[PDB]
């Protein structure tokens, strides 16, 4: 039952699945241009000169002692281009997981507490002059 | 005191005065003989384990080092094993009926005789050398849904009481105030004590339970302690009162030979009427 | 040092201001009430009285007509649309000659109630608007509020006030009945949408089932109503809801809720509770004879709606709902009018969400791994405003009017009347047999002090919550409005530690004034720098910048236990971190809302982070910018500014009281001055640090029992009884506070000579001794 | 330290639901993805069917307002990996009985 | 209320000085010890009876009925 | 040991009523009474006397 | 599925019932009606612990880390002063207050106390 | 009310001495070497595992309370009388204890050698399950004024947070404060 | 009373000429027993004594 100003998404780009290789989650703020990067580190990162951080949300998204409790499950391209099939990899149907996720957020550095500015010596109750 | 003439104080403490050959260790000793002792006071830790062609469960028990408790709480494994090859469970797979119900070589030996006169009991076991641990195993019908098997025991062992005393509770030793040389205990039982001689001289004891002093030893006696209780009263307040109004007032309440409070009880035998009027 | 500024008091005196009072912080001492009184028609919402009738809807009868196949009659909608309240306003006699500004000096010269008219937008309409009809009917004269927006004094300058007759600074901001001066003091309460872990004996002696163990939360509905939730847990590891309607509890399984809420499946209710927690048994153990109890009892239940259609069943007459509604429709009622109604109607799966946070968390309160709070600790508390309060106790009579309208129809049909919906005299032929008056049960309230309703709206007692306003003195006056306490319900209760002082309310309630004798630890005063939310402040952008902070969405991710930080604003669930994760953020909101530079951002608001520890409190991160939050200013230690804080999130909170006192790596924050923590009878006596509290305690009650100077107002004012200081001086010793509020006005005593002596033996046993001469001479004059 | 970004798929390719732990579909299963353009902003509606289930899936409007999602393949016999943009839809599965 | 006659203690006449004591602080700008100095009041006794004075009648003076405003 | 009367109006004071009232008649008005040639004032010390 | 001696439908999220509840061979969903093979699982086992606190004992005490247990000297209560004992005439008195002072003798172990 | 210079000289030395008191009466209980540094984790850590009992809790403060009661029997005995500047019989603060015409020497002497540590009901002050007594410091810091132990006297003031405790102190006697018995004996006795 | 919580109570309205009189030759409005300090224990009323005898000069 299609809500309004929905379309069928009809042509799916390809998808290349399979030390093997890894298949990956990341989050970049909404704002970022992802379509023009070239680094990425496995910490602090910059995007566009403006500067964020990696974290390593992994064991939020499943558990890193134990396998199966994956939160989410991946949908690939079908043999038809025109729908989704879950992604496996394990000649078994056993649903992929994700090896890894991470979220690129932004940080907002912190400067020291300027102690000279701030601890002052106590001063005497003043003496009224002229007594 | 006066108001109640209470049958049972929340406190009565009998006080024991010793011989003097007597050391202190042999009473400290002493003292944890007739001391109350509780199963949940020995036991190191439970592990319980359940499995389900029926629905069974494996149960290990750990005690802590036998000399221990045996020193400390003056313990023998053998009543440690009787206790529980008696009264522990009899009383164990007593409550769990009522439980299901509310849902809708000579260790083999040993073994064998329990688990004759005990449904659910397909095994047991026990640490016959440093007494370390007690284990065993129960079955039930394997349809049986799930029981919480830790609280039910846990209830359990707190109920425990593998060495308990006629009416006698706690006994504590207290500093020798005033060069007196004394026990101080809950609960009151003069016979019981009255084998303790050896320990004790038995004339010297005291208590606040006056009632059973009249019940034990009749009105003279018991009016005694009446005034000595009262005194220790404002005693402890340091607060000096003439011993004449006390035994005005104690000689008052055993006119009847009996222990009598002031209320409309000890007022209702008045033969005086307006009195009794104007009261209540 | 000090000045006694005679020549500036003098014009002061001589030349009333004609713009503004010089004394701000007097004005601000009473602003809650005027705060809590303005919002009631303010704000955005159009007022919450706008809002609060709009959650109370529609009332609908049927007719029950033929009509000439089932029919149970024409749908008759009556529905109040909107409140309005005219400034107090007076015609000359009958005849609607033009009505005229009617200054409460008058309505006290009358003995009278200072009133302006109630008026309502009452929409009466027909077979789902088939026919709608409107008018507006006069309520009638309605109490209210000096210095409000109704009342015409508003904003009026001291020199205006004179021309209206009445006291220079005056700060009103109470009621007036039978030209007698009431207010309504302030109660203490739990939190709004907060869920604490209680233990309490009455628990079991509910029933066997229970322990003394237990869940609550007070919720609290936009208009400000609240409605408060209850969990018990069985001794046989059971939990059942309960609430109570009517005065009435009820009780339910949980998972009857728990499905009901969104369409649901078990792993979905598991691994909400443990998530990743799975390897403890004693959860699991629990968790699964929760869901096969809820088998077997109810096995033909699968369906969210076949749970629904079974609820309404049982309930419906409890609500009443009216028979056309399906079961359905009265089960969508129930979660609407009941469950963590806070959270709206459509926030069914935050609720979900949120209602399964306090199952895991009630375990660990039961697994004992996490300490209980304490109710009566200052830590969880707030102040019930009365101003709030006044709207709700109209919005019950509201709604009791609006149902007799239905009575009488009922009645009227009953009697198998001649009716027709849509004649609006017939309409008005109701009511003319209807009493509409709700400000004569209001002043009847306001006379009484008398809380009479069918909802007891989570309160501990039928009355006294009125106070007489005391101008005896001048300090008497001003006390009563920083004074609140815990409700009388309390005071019969024999424990003592409800009156112990607690580390907690530093900064807050005076530890020095309070009442001696009976009342005493129970009324309290605050410390005179406090503050008071009277507002909602706006969380909208928070949720924003939490995601951009790495914050987890609470919806996709599934985590429980303390075993990392929760977030939560305001009884809603953001997500999850990690603590070491948490409290770093926290830092730099902290840092932020001193800041002040990110929009979104309110700096009354309350960042609640507490840090995972060993069985102490349950770790999380908390934000607050609800109503009724004590709120006091503390001095930063960097971008050296203000900064607001609650006294909960307070606890933990390193806090330097004086500059010299300050070590690196400690404190976070230091107080302004050491006296803000005080109050004002408490900064009034001298010295009093080098006198042994009792004493000071027992000053600060002489104070308010002097012969003062009550006001200037004498010449018109009808009060009943007063004493008049013939002559006051100016204490010479005295500190900066005074003028700050300037008692010159005000004062209540004179300076003398004194000598320390052993003369007549007269003396002995504290009486005092009297130069019978200065008496002659005037000394010590009174009337 | 460094990894190179071989390429970045700016169209829909990929999609990723949340259903729950665990959680898989029969063989035969497939689903039909939904797409519209509101604002600058990308919504997902997401529809599975098989012979006695039903999957419905849609994209979080709150999140999408602050969150862009992206699936990487990543080849580690090589500095380099693969970016495509994918939404995040919040799922459930209904039983047709 | 207003200036009182005598100082309490010393009987001395302390009434008059009032509005010429207003005046010093007001022209002269002076001190209070000078001011008083000036008055001649030697004994606190009298000072205290001046210095911590209030016109607090003033006030009153603002409410007259006998009067239209 | 009378019906109650209309549910409410309060029970009208019967003779049993009247003997215990307070402390009872005999506590109220016998064992104390108010009485003549008697006064009630504030004191305050003299050595003198 | 199996978590924890409880097994779920791999289709929806409902409890799988208990097989040896289960009176056939096979397990089937009551609700997505998919079966299972009974022997597909069995013969779970579940070990549990007691809380710590569950029995409280002395040898509670002895093994705790900390001094619980208190000896005759440490109970001297409060400072001393110079006190004349109107009994035995000893010059140190021990007090307490409430001003209602409280007197104890130092060598008789005498007490008094003293409001005035 | 003022000493010799000398007595405040002295009044200062012993007071001086007190600073690690707290932290000695610590190690002990937790069965720590007395030397151990306020910082040792364990230490804090038992100090947590202590908070949470009641018990120990309680069996700490008289530990502490005992040791500090010491010193305060140092203070009081040195300064008064000997260093006072008026001696009896001129000084009459004295001379009125002294004579017994009113108060005791407990009154002079917390008014001049210091007020020592409060007592609560046997306690000392409760503490914020944060672990702090006061938002002034720390959790768990070792001091007895942390505490409660008073070093003021009415004479030369005293802190805000020293203030602040007294005023619970004071509140006790207050609720305290806050027949039917004889009644019966004199009745029946007539 | 004063502002230091002293609640006392009139006795004898003392004729003047008995008044005690100071150096100064004044007499004293409202005499005070010091009995009544040793045991309220109230210092600061001594201390604002000082000062209003102070600040007055
Ligand atoms: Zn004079
Ligand atoms: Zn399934
Ligand atoms: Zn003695």
């Amino acid at each position: 039952s299609i809500p309004d100003g929905f379309k069928k998404c009809k042509h799916l780009k390809n998808f290349p699945l399979n030390k093997q290789q890894q298949v990956w989650l990341i989050k970049f703020p909404s704002n970022v241009d992802i379509s023009k990067l070239k680094s990425l580190p496995v910490t602090t990162m910059t995007i566009d000169k403006h500067d964020y951080k990696i974290m390593d949300d992994t064991d939020i998204e499943s558990s890193l002692t134990q396998d199966n409790l994956s939160n989410m499950t991946l949908l690939v391209p079908s043999e038809s281009k025109e729908s989704l099939k879950i992604a496996s990899t394990a000649k078994d149907n056993a649903p992929l997981q994700f090896d890894k996720v991470f979220s690129v957020s932004e940080t907002a550095k912190i400067p020291a507490i300027d102690y000279s500015k701030v601890r002052v010596p106590r001063k005497d109750v003043p003496k009224v002059e002229g007594l | 005191i006066v108001m109640t003439a209470s049958a049972a104080i929340k406190t009565p403490q009998m006080t024991l005065p010793i011989w003097n050959d007597v050391s202190d260790e042999q009473a400290d000793t002493f003292c944890k003989s007739i001391s109350k002792v509780l199963l949940s006071e020995v036991i190191d830790k439970v592990i319980v384990t359940e499995t389900t062609a029926a629905r069974s469960y494996v149960i290990h028990m750990r005690f802590f080092d036998n000399n221990e408790y045996s020193e400390e709480y003056d313990v023998s494994k053998e009543e440690l094993q009787n206790v529980i090859s008696n009264q522990f469970i009899h009383l164990l797979e007593a409550a769990i009926v009522k439980e299901i119900k509310k849902q809708k070589k000579v260790q083999r030996d040993r073994q064998s005789a329990i688990i004759s006169h005990h449904r659910f009991i397909t095994k047991y076991n026990f640490d016959d050398e440093s007494g370390k641990w007690c284990e065993f195993k129960l079955e039930l019908a394997a349809d049986t849904e799930k029981l919480l098997m830790v609280n039910i025991v846990e209830e359990i062992c707190r109920k425990s009481i593998i060495r308990q005393i006629p009416h006698i509770d706690r006994c504590v030793h207290p500093e020798p105030e005033n060069g007196k040389r004394v026990l101080v205990t809950e609960g009151v039982n003069f016979q019981a004590m009255w084998d303790q001689e050896a320990f004790i001289d038995v004339d010297g004891i005291t208590s606040n339970d006056v009632a059973a002093v009249l019940k034990t030893y009749g009105v003279e006696a018991a009016r005694n302690t009446i005034v000595n209780e009262i005194n220790n009263v404002f005693s402890r307040y340091a607060i000096s009162v003439s011993f004449r109004h006390l035994d005005l007032i104690a000689d008052m309440m055993t006119r009847q030979g009996t222990y009598l409070a002031f209320n409309r009880q000890g007022m209702e035998t008045s033969t005086s009427s307006f009195m009794k009027m104007s009261y209540e | 040092t000090a000045d006694f500024r005679t020549l500036e008091r003098e014009s002061r005196f001589i030349n009333p201001p004609k713009d503004k009072s010089a004394f701000p912080l007097l004005q601000e001492a009473v602003q809650p009430h005027i705060g809590s009184f303005n919002a009631l028609t303010e704000g955005p919402d159009g007022g919450l009285l706008n809002l609060g009738v709009k959650d109370i809807g529609e009332k609908v009868i049927f007719d029950g007509k033929p009509l000439n196949s089932g029919y149970l009659g024409n749908k008759l909608s009556v529905s109040v649309e909107q409140v309005s309240i005219a400034k107090p306003m007076s015609n000359d006699g009958v005849s609607s000659a033009v009505e005229r500004k009617v200054y409460p000096s008058e309505s006290r010269q009358r003995l009278t109630s200072y009133r302006g008219k109630l008026l309502l937008k009452l929409k009466w309409s027909v077979n789902n608007g088939e026919e709608n009809l409107f008018e507006v009917r006069d309520c009638g004269g309605l109490p209210v509020m000096l210095q409000s927006n109704r009342c015409h004094l508003n904003k009026m300058s001291p020199y205006e006030l004179v021309q209206h007759k009445e006291e220079s600074d005056e700060i009103g901001g109470y009621f007036i009945v039978n030209g007698i001066e009431k207010l309504i003091r302030m109660l203490i309460v739990q939190r709004r949408n907060h869920p604490m872990a209680i233990i309490r004996p009455s628990f079991a002696n509910r029933g066997a089932s229970y322990s003394h163990y237990g869940i609550q939360i007070r919720s609290v509905r936009p208009d400000q109503t609240s409605q408060t939730n209850v969990l018990h847990y069985l001794n046989d590891g059971q939990v059942t809801f309960r609430f109570s309607w009517r005065k009435n509890e009820y009780l339910v399984p949980v998972v009857m809720i728990l499905k009901a809420l969104c369409h649901t499946s078990d792993r979905e209710i598991f691994d909400g509770i443990i998530g990743n927690d799975v390897k403890d048994s004693f959860l699991t153990d629990r968790l699964e004879l929760l869901l096969r109890g809820f088998k077997k009892r109810y096995p033909h239940l699968q369906n969210r709606t076949q749970v629904l259609q079974y609820l309404g069943d049982k309930f419906r007459v409890v609500f009443q709902a009216s028979p056309d509604q399906s079961d359905l429709e009265v089960g969508q009622e129930v979660l609407d009018r009941i469950v963590l109604v806070h959270l709206g109607k459509d926030g069914s799966q935050d609720k979900f969400r949120m209602l399964l946070f306090m199952i895991r968390k009630l375990y660990s309160l039961v697994a004992g791994e996490c300490s209980p709070d304490n109710p009566d600790a200052t830590q969880h508390q707030e102040v019930l405003l009365g101003g709030f309060l006044y709207g709700m106790i109209l919005k019950e009579k509201i709604d009791e009017y609006l149902q007799n309208i239905i009575a009488q129809v009922r009645m009227d049909i009953n009697r198998g009347m001649a009716i027709n919906f849509k004649d609006k005299r017939y309409m008005s032929r109701v009511l003319m047999r209807v009493n509409e008056n709700i400000g004569s049960k209001m002043q009847y309230f306001l006379s009484t002090g008398n809380l009479v309703s069918q909802s007891g709206l989570d309160l501990q007692q039928v009355s006294g919550y009125t106070v007489v306003a005391e101008k005896i003195n001048f300090y008497r006056f001003i006390s009563h409005f920083r004074m609140v306490h815990r409700g009388s319900f309390f005071a019969q209760l024999k424990t003592t530690t409800v009156r112990k002082l607690l580390p907690e309310s530093w900064g807050f309630l005076c530890p020095v004034h309070t009442p001696d004798g009976s009342p005493c630890g129970l009324l309290n005063h605050f410390a005179h720098k406090c503050r008071i939310s009277t507002q909602q402040s706006d969380v909208s952008r928070i949720p924003s910048i939490l995601y951009s902070l790495g914050v987890a969405p609470a919806s996709h991710t599934f985590a429980a236990g303390p075993s990392l930080c929760c977030v939560q604003i305001d009884g809603k669930i953001i997500g999850w971190v990690s603590h070491e994760q948490g409290k770093i953020i926290a830092d730099t909101l902290r840092y932020w809302k001193v800041e002040g530079k990110t929009p979104g951002l309110p700096i009354d608001l309350e960042i609640g982070y507490v840090p995972p520890s060993t069985r102490g409190q349950y770790p999380g991160l908390y934000l607050f910018g609800g109503h009724s939050r004590m709120l006091r200013p503390v001095r930063y230690l960097p971008l050296d500014k203000e900064d607001i804080v609650g006294p909960f999130e307070q606890v933990y909170m390193n806090i330097a009281v004086t500059p010299q006192e300050i070590q690196n790596n400690v404190h976070t924050h230091v107080e302004f001055t050491p006296t803000n923590i005080l109050s004002i009878l408490a900064n009034l006596t001298p010295f009093s640090d080098f006198n042994q509290s009792p004493r000071n305690m027992y000053q600060c009650q002489m104070g308010k029992q002097t012969m003062g100077t009550p006001g200037v107002a004498l010449c018109h004012r009808s009060d009943n009884k007063l004493y008049r200081l013939q002559t006051g001086q100016t204490p010479i010793v005295k500190a900066n506070l005074y003028d700050d509020y300037g008692m010159d006005n005000f004062p209540n005593g004179f300076n003398a000579v004194v000598a320390v002596i052993s003369y007549t033996g007269y003396d002995m046993d504290d009486a005092m001794i009297i130069n019978k001469s200065a008496d002659e001479r005037g000394f010590g004059y009174g009337t | 330290s460094e990894i190179e970004i071989e390429s970045v798929q700016d169209q829909p390719s990929v999609a990723v639901g949340s259903f729950f732990k665990g959680f898989r579909a029969p063989s035969d299963t497939t689903f039909d993805l939904y797409k519209k353009k509101k604002s600058e902003k990308d919504e997902f509606v997401l529809h599975g069917e098989n012979e006695r289930l039903e999957y419905e899936g849609y994209t979080d409007s709150s999140s999408q307002a602050s969150n862009q999602y992206v699936v990487g393949l990543f080849n580690p016999e090589k500095k380099s990996i693969q970016l495509y943009k994918a939404p995040v839809l919040v799922s459930k599965v209904v039983s047709k009985s | 209320m207003i200036v009182p006659v005598r100082c309490f203690s010393c009987g001395k006449v302390v009434g008059d000085k009032w509005e010429s004591y207003l005046n010093l602080l007001q022209e002269d700008e002076l001190d209070e010890g000078t001011a008083l100095s000036r008055l001649g009041l030697k004994r606190y006794c009298c000072r205290r009876m001046i210095l911590t004075h209030v016109d607090l009648i003033e006030k009153f003076l603002r409410y007259n009925p006998l009067e239209k405003r | 040991k009378a019906q109650g009367r209309t549910s409410g109006k309060v029970p009208i004071p019967g003779v049993k009523q009247a003997l215990e009232k307070k402390e009872g008649l005999f506590r109220k008005h016998m064992m104390g009474k108010r009485v003549n040639y008697a006064a009630r004032s504030v004191i305050s010390p003299d050595p003198n006397i | 599925s199996v978590v924890g001696s409880l097994i779920f439908c791999l289709d929806c999220g409902d409890l799988l019932e208990n097989p040896n509840a289960v009176l056939g061979s096979n397990v089937e969903c009551s609700q997505c009606k998919a079966i299972y093979p009974k022997s597909q699982f069995s013969n779970l086992k579940v070990v549990t612990t007691t809380a710590d606190d569950a029995f409280p004992s002395s040898l509670r005490a002895k093994k705790s880390v900390v001094k619980t247990s208190l000896k005759k000297n440490e109970l001297k209560d409060g400072a001393t002063i110079k006190e004349k004992c109107p009994q035995c005439g000893n010059e140190e008195m021990n007090y307490h207050t409430l001003a209602t002072v409280f007197y104890t003798c130092t060598s008789c172990g005498y007490k008094f106390r003293t409001n005035n | 009310l003022r000493l010799t210079a000398e007595g405040n000289k002295w009044r200062t030395d012993i007071l001086k001495t007190s600073v690690d008191t707290g932290r000695e009466a610590a190690a002990e209980v937790t069965n720590l070497d007395k030397d151990t540094p306020a910082d040792d984790p364990e230490l804090l850590k038992r100090l947590q595992e202590i908070l949470r009992d009641n018990n120990k809790s309680g069996i700490l403060d008289a530990v502490t309370s005992s040791k500090v009661n010491a010193i305060t029997s140092q203070v009081v005995s040195k300064c008064v009388p000997d260093g006072t500047m008026k001696k009896f019989p001129c000084n009459s603060m004295q001379a009125m204890a002294l004579s017994g015409a009113k108060g005791s020497n407990v009154n002079v002497s917390q008014i001049m050698c210091l007020l020592g540590q409060q007592a609560l009901e046997g306690r000392r002050v409760p503490v914020m399950v944060s672990g702090k007594t006061l938002p002034s410091f720390k959790p768990y810091e070792t001091d007895a004024m942390a505490g409660g132990y008073v070093k003021g006297r009415f004479y030369s003031g005293i802190k805000p947070q020293e203030y602040y405790f007294h005023c619970m102190a004071g509140r006790e006697g207050l609720i305290d404060t806050a027949g039917y018995l004889q009644r019966c004996l004199t009745k029946q006795l007539e | 009373s004063s502002r230091h919580g002293q609640k006392g109570v009139c006795s004898r309205k003392w004729p003047t000429i008995d008044m005690p009189f100071s150096e100064t030759g004044i007499q004293p409005d409202i005499i005070i027993n010091p009995h009544a300090f040793p045991s309220r224990m109230t210092i600061g009323m001594f201390v604002e004594s000082l000062a209003g005898k102070a600040g007055a000069l």
